[PDB]
RNA sequence: CGAGUGGCUUGCUACCUCGAUGUCGGUUCCCUCCAUCCUGCCCGUGCAGAAGCGGGCAAGGGUGAGGUUGUUCGCCUAUUAAAGGAGGUCGUGAGCUGGGUUUAGACCGUCGUGAGACAGGUCGGCUGCUAUCUACUGGGUGUGUAGGUGUCUGACAAGAACGACCGUAUAGUACGAGAGGAACUACGGUUGGUGGCCACUGGUGUACCGGUUGUUCGAGAGAGCACGUGCCGGGUAGCCACGCCACACGGGGUAAGAGCUGAACGCAUCUAAGCUCGAAACCCACUUGGAAAAGAGACACCGCCGAGGUCCCGCGUACAAGACGCGGUCGAUAGACUCGGGGUGUGCGCGUCGAGGUAACGAGACGUUAAGCCCACGAGCACUAACAGACCAA
RNA sequence: GGUCUUAAGGUAGCGUAGUACCUUGCCGCAUCAGUAGCGGCUUGCAUGAAUGGAUUAACCAGAGCUUCACUGUCCCAACGUUGGGCCCGGUGAACUGUACAUUCCAGUGCGGAGUCUGGAGACACCCAGGGGGAAGCGAAGACCCUAUGGA
RNA sequence: GCGAAAGCCAAGGCCUGUCGGGAGCAACCAACGUUAGGGAAUUCGGCAAGUUAGUCCCGUACCUUCGGAAGAAGGGAUGCC
RNA sequence: GUGGAAGUCUGUUAGAGUUGGUGUCCUACAAUACCCUCUCGUGAUCUAUGUGUAGGGGUGAAAGGCCCAUCGAGUCCGGCA
């Protein structure tokens, strides 16, 4: 698996999968990244990001 | 009315005090089953990291899917069986007669023993076996020792030395069994002893906290509301009632914590291996790193990193045996992060 | 009951509010009781995913309001966790009212539901519109 | 109607304390009783089944959360296997609380000429002390057994280390007109309790990194203070629970009870002698402590002019002193350095762009730059420091 | 009852009251559940008109209750910060002390014993702790009664 | 900055609110920070803590002795260049 | 619009007061202290100095409050052994 953040691959047996309101799903590899989101930021903004690199 | 509650803490663990050898002293055995063999093994804790392994419970809705499963690694080089040592029955319960000792010793076994340098084998052998005619002969056992210096991530060279028991079929033939082996040299491992899938006892020292409180030690409640605030906040209501006028021992109070030693049952062995497949990326956190022989045990493991912990084959299993369970994945990823 | 077939730290006590994710006319549910539970001194009586609680309605229709029904929790914003170690939360607390047999009192299920719900409420997963 | 047992209620008595034994309730923490609420094993039934009702053995474990009330009690709600009662100075204020009772202030009603009174109501109304002894939880130093190292034994001691529930198969089966509806056994899970552990999730993390407000060091750069981080955002190690792992069965003897063989009493009889079974209870099993067990233990090796130990030095798997454990050049024990593995989130400077502005100036954007800064971890590495050396000892 | 004591015999209001014994009165609101609170009823043990009655905008460190918000008050505790605490140098009190004193379980005794009686346990000394007991220390009981006491 | 307010800093004063040294510095205590999910379930009682907050614009109920209630409530804005 | 009233409001301006924490202290720093919280803050306001009222007497927006740590009758000595 990938994270639907940063884009790094998510070590097995680890990581968070939040289920949005609608219905959405979101896995993600660690609470730095799961934190960044709620902060409303965008993984593409963040220069350490997989996704931006 | 008063609710009930059960006490706080287990009064089956005491008295709670340190520890008289870090190194564990089992005190029970497994049956004389099937053929001759040591009954236990011992290595080193290293840390953790999980595995992924193919569900292998025939009764599990699961069978044959994936599963990620917690894993303590223990590095669990040979050991050497120095010498057997024979007990006989008496009135007064089990007494050692003799001992049968080797000359091949490892280059640091003195830095704990004053290694014999004149015994005699046949003599103890011959008491052994005159005492086995005569129906006085009590279990059979093996004094066992470690080789720390062939651990890197464990400072010591002074290796640690235990007794384990040695059942097999007969006792004639164990004690041969036993004989065999220690003449060699004593060297044993992991291998010889125990299977991949098999359950076994571990037993070790625990983690030391030194003195701590009674809510942490024993789980009593913290004041609560308003009484938190008046100067009291992890001291128990009292030491008892007025009468009897004196405080009895199971009231929860301070004192030594951890360091104390504990046999956890039932712990099944993933995997026995070689090699640096389980070892952690930037190594251990305050261990090192792992490259050789080593076990994977499900679950914890009583004690820290760098103590020695003890193997025995389960004394009383609640399932069946399900020898070498496929590992599908072994994380590797670094336990700093 | 029957194996959730995850792991869950109920995120629920006796007395929380949360949302009522079906068309019954209820919108808010208090819970009251967690079915086949008994605690111990002082502890809250605890609810989580795949529990099924009593409950009674807080807001909603007239009709509905004051009523003291039965309900199964659907989603909880405290994770759990999968056999393969991964956690699951969602964006809120919520639980679909059930009758006597456990069949959703409503007709239709508002937001996801887990799918571990499933392995102990039939007619409430068959009538789910998203799965997770 | 008669005979009793208990000492929880209430009353009686005035033995004990008025040079004071701190009140009610609650709380917290410990032990116990059985007249048993649930659980185990049983008997009867107006026992078809299911669900009950009543009784016997039985105190191992459990007996929970809330709404009114200071309440104890009690009423009420939803859960529950069940949400039993009672003793411990109506256990527990050199532990807490202080709502009530029961000081001084005040009001109401009633009573009184009045002062003032009223287990009538009402608002407000204080909680002292550095532990001598003893008691227990843990930690040491000595002596005794009578040189040292290592490994054991087990008299005894503690445990609830496990209690309970739900679901599936059995089975829509036995039973039953039907409605309805079991069990043995085998499985999965939950709850409470218990011990340990931190890979995973989560908390902390005044290590660290970034952002930014006010002010001061002229600006810049780089910094101090704003309570012991200014505030905000992220967070490693460790410690942790909200996280994760583990916690039988089975033997032996019994109770109630079901029976066998069997006599007194040719028959009958579970009992008198004998015997087969049979409880979550008892014993063993399992975990923990345990040579100070005065019968003060056993084994192996080393040593009595030398074995071993203490001090010393570098350190922690240990730690309030003490203790404990490891390493000490025949060395990786700690530090430096360099890698590795991690935390932040892209440094200073310079270049280009930049709403504009004559210009000066210019918030900010991009590049250089996964940069800069930082690390309680690991590895490599004898470079630095584990040197020198003292002592006790049959 | 359809007058009598003793002059009159409770009017407007208010009312289960900060006044209501019975009492958690009855009905309703509100809550899963409300001896509370509010509204209605009200025969008021024992309301009521300057012993002031009713009522009331504004005001209140005044008493009770409800909601939203908030949150370590709680579920259930954890980690951290600073000052202590612990070890070392220096300084250096007090409380308290009939004696003896390593106690425990029972009993007995003026009926609430470390010291009596019977048993059990118990090698000595020391460090830290939280306070079960010494009916712990502190105060010739402030309650109650008694005195041919006091104010 | 509204300010004789906070915070920071001069001039001036001081290191005498006068015992120190050591242990990552344990239990426990005083002050205090942060705590996931729940959110008063705590308790006699929300005690303690927390929330809110400055300024401008919009907007503002019952009741009222017409003064008030009222900053009711609620909604939006807020820097730098 | 002007004006700028008020035993008016906010306010740790100064100053006055003392509600809760039943916190810290309780052989105290202190024979009434410390901290946070809280009330008033143009008036029946607060305050310094001077001055008057004296013990069955004062003084008292009244609590039997206060009259030099002494008050339901101050303190000292005497009556008094
Ligand atoms: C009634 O029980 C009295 C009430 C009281 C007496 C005096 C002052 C105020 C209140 N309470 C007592 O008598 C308690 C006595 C305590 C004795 C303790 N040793
Ligand atoms: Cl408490
Ligand atoms: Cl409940
Ligand atoms: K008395
Ligand atoms: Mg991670
Ligand atoms: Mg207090
Ligand atoms: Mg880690
Ligand atoms: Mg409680
Ligand atoms: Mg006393
Ligand atoms: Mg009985
Ligand atoms: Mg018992
Ligand atoms: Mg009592
Ligand atoms: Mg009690
Ligand atoms: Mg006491
Ligand atoms: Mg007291
Ligand atoms: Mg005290
Ligand atoms: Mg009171
Ligand atoms: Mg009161
Ligand atoms: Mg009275
Ligand atoms: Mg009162
Ligand atoms: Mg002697
Ligand atoms: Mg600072
Ligand atoms: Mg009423
Ligand atoms: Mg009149
Ligand atoms: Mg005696
Ligand atoms: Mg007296
Ligand atoms: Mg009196
Ligand atoms: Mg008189
Ligand atoms: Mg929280
Ligand atoms: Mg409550
Ligand atoms: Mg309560
Ligand atoms: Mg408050
Ligand atoms: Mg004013
Ligand atoms: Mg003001
Ligand atoms: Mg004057
Ligand atoms: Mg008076
Ligand atoms: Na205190
Ligand atoms: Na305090
Ligand atoms: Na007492
Ligand atoms: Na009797
Ligand atoms: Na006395
Ligand atoms: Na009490
Ligand atoms: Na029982
Ligand atoms: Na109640
Ligand atoms: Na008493
Ligand atoms: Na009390
Ligand atoms: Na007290
Ligand atoms: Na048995
Ligand atoms: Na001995
Ligand atoms: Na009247
Ligand atoms: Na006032
Ligand atoms: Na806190
Ligand atoms: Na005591
Ligand atoms: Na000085
Ligand atoms: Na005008
Ligand atoms: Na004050
Ligand atoms: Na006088
Ligand atoms: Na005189």
């Amino acid at each position: 698996r990938e994270c639907d953040y940063c884009g790094t691959d998510i070590e097995p047996g680890t990581g968070t999968m939040f289920v949005h309101k609608d219905g959405a799903t979101t896995h993600f590899c660690s609470s730095k990244c799961e934190n960044n989101a709620d902060l409303g930021r965008e993984a593409r903004n963040l220069e350490w990001t997989d996704t931006a690199r | 009315p008063q609710p009930s509650r059960p006490r706080k803490g287990s009064l089956g663990f005491g008295p709670r005090k340190r520890s008289t050898s870090e190194t564990p002293r089992f005190n029970s055995w497994p049956s004389d089953d099937g053929q001759p063999g040591v009954q236990g093994f011992a290595g080193y804790k290293a840390g953790m990291t999980h595995v992924v392994l193919v569900n292998d419970e025939p009764n599990s809705p699961r069978e044959g899917m994936e599963e990620t499963v917690p894993v303590t690694v223990i590095e669990t080089p040979p050991m050497r069986a120095v010498a057997l040592r024979a007990y006989e029955d008496t009135p007064y319960g089990q007494r050692p007669l003799t001992e049968v000792w080797t000359d091949e010793f490892h280059s640091e076994l003195d830095r704990t023993l004053d290694v014999p340098e004149d015994h005699d084998p046949d003599a103890a052998e011959e008491q052994i076996r005159d005492a086995h005619e005569a129906g006085d002969l009590g279990d059979l056992r093996l004094i066992t020792h470690t080789v720390p210096d062939a651990v890197p991530s464990v400072p010591k060279k002074k290796p640690d030395v235990m007794e384990t028991r040695v059942g097999g079929g007969s006792v004639s033939d164990r004690l041969d069994h036993a004989l065999d082996i220690v003449e060699d040299g004593g060297e044993h491992a992991m291998n010889d002893i125990f299977r991949a899938g098999e359950y076994a006892d571990v037993a070790g020292v625990t983690k030391g906290k030194g003195t701590q409180g009674p809510v942490k030690r024993w789980g009593v409640q913290k004041r609560k509301g308003k009484h938190a605030r008046q100067g009291w906040r992890r001291r128990i209501g009292n030491l008892g009632p007025w009468n009897p006028s004196r405080v009895r021992s199971t009231v929860p109070q301070q004192g030594q914590t951890g360091y104390h030693q504990r046999t956890e049952l039932n712990k099944r062995l993933i995997d026995i291996g070689e090699g640096d497949e389980p070892t952690v990326d930037g190594g251990f956190v305050n261990y090192g790193e792992v490259d050789g022989p080593y076990t994977l045990v499900k679950g914890s493991v009583p004690g820290p990193d760098k103590r020695l912990v003890r193997f025995r084959p389960a004394v009383r299993p609640n399932d069946q045996p399900r020898l070498d369970p496929e590992v599908r994945y072994v994380s590797n990823e670094s336990n700093q992060g | 009951m029957e194996a959730l077939g995850a792991d869950v730290t109920q995120g629920l006590e006796k007395g929380s509010l949360i949302t009522c994710a079906d068309n019954t006319g209820a919108r808010e549910l208090k819970v009251i009781s967690v079915h086949g539970y008994s605690g111990t001194k002082n502890r809250h009586p605890k609810a989580g995913l795949g529990d099924k609680i009593t409950v009674s309605v807080t807001k909603g229709t007239p009709e509905m309001r004051r009523q003291v029904l039965e309900a199964v929790v659907v989603r909880q914003r405290k994770p759990i966790r999968r056999p393969d170690g991964t956690r699951v939360k969602f964006e809120d607390n919520a639980a679909v009212i059930v009758d006597e047999n456990e069949d959703p009192r409503g007709t239709e299920l508002k937001g996801p539901i887990a799918r571990e719900v499933a392995q102990r409420f039939g007619s409430v997963a068959s009538a789910a519109t998203m799965i997770v």
